[PDB]
């Protein structure tokens, strides 16, 4: 039941100082800690994708590289999760993250994914994949897409573990990638152990009942992490309130 | 320390005082999400050996003690691992295979064995790592009329590969002529019935067999034995093992408000100063046990053999006892008189021999 | 004819031989020198073929 319904356009914006996360699970208070990890560089080129369905394949699969920074200003119901893997068919394992109103289901199986996967609303996954066999992992927990509000995620696939970091930063009229620092808390460290080279965003579409699906739009930002050295400031309560990218400019390099 | 039998007059730093660890405290998260062994070894209905049931076990704690105490077992043979070590071992995946066979064939469920069951129903590989468990099931599986719901494969064209199942009911063709899918002479249906009855001999009574196969893969191992809570002792120098982080120190109360994702805590100089207990979500200030620089104050051996001990940096309550800013001096008597310095102690205090006296 | 010690309470020291053919207690229940449930013999023979 694979149908091509989503068209996608792309623009380019500035990352500013978004994308900083906690590099470990260690409480540090009132210190400057220099860490080398996969971080999104400051003021980097971030791709803004507009996915429109109006009532041909024009929604290609994005590369994953070394980790992905994801952002969205949309409500919690439009963007409903992600897909991770290499071949995205029945021959290799794949990771499916699906959120709904009550909980999140993270499941690693051998999905035969559709070219344009989307969750249609009960909720059916027959338009996401056609088959799912040899399923080896399942994890159900409280959702991380809940209810103007910018939602940021960082996905990494390091030494067998799918590290997921998240943050919910309210924003006003100001551009969707705001100024200031919002450190991303370590959310879920999934013990997956699969190869991930490509990824795709999942959207929700409503049936029309009158052009089978209701017209919709979703805007999201994708940036790519790079091996970079950051200097993070830990305040009195252990929160990362500031950071300097050591390779961005001479002043920050001196600070580092 | 000085590698001589005569010591000249002076103060010599000779040793280091330490507070020895008294107890061992291991704190691990609460036991929970136990693996569903109770649904494998206590099922209302078991399966035929030809269609043997396989349950994959992952992402849970393996409490094998319930398996041990479930019933009296005719065999608990474990191949390639000892049964006792299983709890302290962590495996990536555990496969539980359940079926019913007659007692005589229980010996056939082992590596390197042959029979109807091994060749055509359930096969174990030569290098198998796991355990085979069998127990009598007369009450559950025997009927006086005869239990005809348990089946076995008697005829197959080729032997089964290890961990393979055949559910085919195709008529076994033993003769040159085609069977044509209808039973006929020299054409026999492969699946035969185990007609269990309560009065059969022990060799032929129904036995329920569960085979546990343990496999390790490059993925992180997520099936491991129970974790011991032990108990938490505070305010003393105890060897601590918190979630695999080991050390030795006192665990005092902490005023530090951790964020929910943080587990440990570190100093400016990257030394652990705090920790979150896994059993109870509380923060403890790990402070290492007291240490001191034992210094020996002695005159010449030509004059006397009396010595005094200075614990550098140690208060006198934590070890002729006098408290100095340098540390605790034991063995010298403070005199309110002032003389010139003979043996320097520190912070204005000097020592001399007259007994050994300490003075400003 | 060749047997190995499958079960022992503690690890051996270097150049130490243990030939004690006593029963081992693998569980909470005492074994009282008789084999049965959770009570196994420490010495098992190799199936050399
Ligand atoms: C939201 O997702 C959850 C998790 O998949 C759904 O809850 C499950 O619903 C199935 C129905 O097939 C039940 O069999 C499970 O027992 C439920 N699991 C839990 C943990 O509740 C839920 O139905 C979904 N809601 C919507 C509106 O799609
Ligand atoms: C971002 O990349 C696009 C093409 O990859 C380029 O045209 C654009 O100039 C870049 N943005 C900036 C700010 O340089
Ligand atoms: C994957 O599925 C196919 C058929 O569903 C099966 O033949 C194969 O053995 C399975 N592989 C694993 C690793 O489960
Ligand atoms: C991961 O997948 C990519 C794309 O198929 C492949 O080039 C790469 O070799 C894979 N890595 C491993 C370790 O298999
Ligand atoms: C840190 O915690 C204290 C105590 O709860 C609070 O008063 C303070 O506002 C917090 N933030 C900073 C930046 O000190
Ligand atoms: C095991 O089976 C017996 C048989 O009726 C039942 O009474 C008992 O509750 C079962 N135990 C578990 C843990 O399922
Ligand atoms: C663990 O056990 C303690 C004591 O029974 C209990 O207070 C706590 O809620 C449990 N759960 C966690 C996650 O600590």
């Amino acid at each position: 039941q694979c149908v091509n319904l989503i068209t996608r356009t792309q623009s380019y914006t500035n990352s500013f100082t978004r994308g900083v996360y906690y590099p470990d699970k260690v409480f540090r208070s009132s210190v400057l800690h220099s860490t080398q990890d996969l971080f999104l560089p400051f003021f980097s080129n971030v791709t803004w994708f507009h996915a429109i369905h109006v009532s041909r394949f024009d929604n290609p699969a994005l590369p994953f590289n070394d980790g992905v920074y994801f952002a969205s200003t949309e409500k919690s119901n439009i963007i409903r999760g992600w897909i991770f893997g290499t071949t995205l068919d029945s021959k290799t394992q794949s990771l499916l993250i699906v959120n709904n109103a009550t909980n999140v289901v993270i499941k690693v199986c051998e999905f035969q994914f559709c070219n344009d996967p989307f969750l249609d609303v009960m909720e059916s996954e027959f338009r996401v994949y056609s088959s799912a066999n040899n399923c080896t992992f399942e994890y159900v927990s409280q959702p991380f897409l809940m209810d103007k509000n910018l939602r940021e995620f960082v996905f990494k696939n390091i030494d067998g573990y799918f590290k997921i970091y998240s943050k919910h930063t309210p924003i006003n009229l100001e551009r969707d990638l705001p100024q200031g620092f919002s450190a991303l808390e370590p959310l879920v460290d999934l013990p997956i152990g699969i190869n991930i080279t490509r990824f795709q965003t999942l959207l929700a579409l409503h049936r029309s009942y009158l052009s089978g699906w209701t017209a919709g739009a979703a805007a999201y930002y994708v940036g790519y992490l790079q091996p970079r050295t950051f200097l993070l400031k830990y305040n009195e309560n252990g929160t990362i309130t500031d950071a300097v990218d050591c390779a961005l400019d001479p002043l920050s390099e001196t600070k580092c | 320390t000085l590698k001589s039998f005569t010591v000249e007059k002076g103060i010599y730093q000779t040793s280091n005082f330490r507070v020895q660890p008294t107890e061992s405290i291991v704190r691990f998260p609460n036991i929970t999400n136990l693996c569903p062994f109770h649904e494998v070894f206590n099922a209302t209905t078991f399966a035929s050996v030809y269609a043997w049931n396989r349950k994959r076990i992952s992402n849970c704690v393996a409490d094998y003690s319930v398996i041990y105490n479930f019933a009296p077992f005719f065999a608990f043979k474990c191949y390639g691992v000892s049964p006792t070590k299983l709890n302290d071992l962590c495996f990536t995946n555990v496969y539980a295979d359940s079926f019913v066979i007659r007692g005589n064939e229980v010996s056939q469920i082992a590596p390197g064995q042959t029979g109807n069951i091994a060749d055509y129903n359930y096969k174990l590989p030569d290098d198998f790592t796991g355990c085979v468990i069998a127990w009598n099931s007369n009450k559950l599986d025997s009927k006086p009329s005869g239990n005809y719901n348990y089946l076995y494969r008697l005829f197959r064209k080729s032997k089964l590969k290890p961990f393979e199942r055949d559910i085919s009911t195709e008529i076994y063709q033993a003769g040159n002529k085609p069977c044509n899918g209808v039973a006929g002479p020299n054409c026999y249906s492969p699946l035969q019935s185990y007609g269990f009855r309560p009065t059969y001999g022990v060799g032929h009574q129904p036995y329920r067999v569960v085979v546990l196969s343990f496999e390790l893969l490059h993925a992180p191992a997520t099936v491991c034995g129970p974790k011991k809570s032990t108990n938490l002792v505070k305010n003393k120098c105890v060897n601590f093992n918190f979630n695999g982080l080991t050390g030795t120190g006192v665990l005092t109360e902490s005023n530090k408000k951790f964020l929910p994702f943080q587990q440990f805590g570190r100093d400016i100089a990257d030394t652990t100063d705090a920790v979150r207990d896994p059993q109870t979500l509380e923060i403890l200030d790990i402070t290492p046990c007291s240490f001191g620089g034992v210094s020996v104050i002695t005159p010449g051996t030509n004059t006397s053999n009396q010595v005094a001990v200075l614990y550098q940096g140690v208060n006198c309550t934590e070890v002729n006892v006098f408290q100095t800013r340098a540390g605790c001096l034991i063995g010298a008597e403070y005199v309110n008189n002032s003389y010139e310095c003979d043996i320097p102690i520190g912070a204005g205090i000097c020592a001399s021999y007259q007994s050994i006296i300490a003075y400003t």
